[PDB]
């Protein structure tokens, strides 16, 4: 059983939008992750599928450190997707994918987090974009992603 | 108000 939403505290939630979640452990920052699915297990219980988002110094170098955020915003989108409660969300969230020709949108304009890289946790690597180490429907799923912030974000400032 | 919790992934 599959839900297109799902309505908890007051407020609904539709599919690919970005979601705050209440971190498993308590020191962490909130997770911010891309809704995927919403289904119900056979107790009753909500389910949302949540394609996680990484900051810049939680997620591993390949070297064995941590990326220095180029700018507050910055966050690692990924393809690590997981089983999270849907009484777990906290409220809707901004995340811009602004692709490397086009320039970060204004602060006071619109605030919210900005995504230039996704996090390969595999191999512990950024991948921009636009790649050919994407496979088709990876490639899509980014291009689907950009294609939402470009439809909010009319204008293109090129550097 | 439950809390979300995330898997550590195989990793290379």
């Amino acid at each position: 059983t599959h839900f297109n939403q799902f309505a908890y505290d007051g407020n609904t939630y539709d599919l690919e939008v970005p979601v705050l979640l209440v971190p498993e452990d308590k020191s962490q920052k909130p997770y911010v992750a891309i809704i995927k699915d919403i289904t119900q297990t056979k107790d009753g219980s909500m389910m949302i599928l949540g394609q996680w988002f990484y900051r810049p110094e939680e997620a591993e170098k390949r070297g064995g450190g941590n990326w220095q955020s180029s700018d507050t915003r910055e966050l690692f989108y990924s393809f690590h997707r997981d089983e999270v409660p849907a009484e777990s969300v906290m409220h809707r969230c901004v995340v811009y994918f602004v692709p490397a020709h086009k320039q970060l949108p204004k602060r006071k304009n619109n605030p919210g987090f900005i995504v230039r890289k996704v996090y390969d946790t595999v191999e512990k690597k950024l991948w921009k974009l636009t790649d050919k180490d994407y496979e088709d429907s990876k490639q899509r799923e980014i291009d689907v992603l950009v294609k939402k912030t470009m439809n909010v974000l009319g204008d293109l400032p090129d550097l | 108000t439950k809390a979300a919790r995330k898997s550590a992934p195989a990793t290379g």
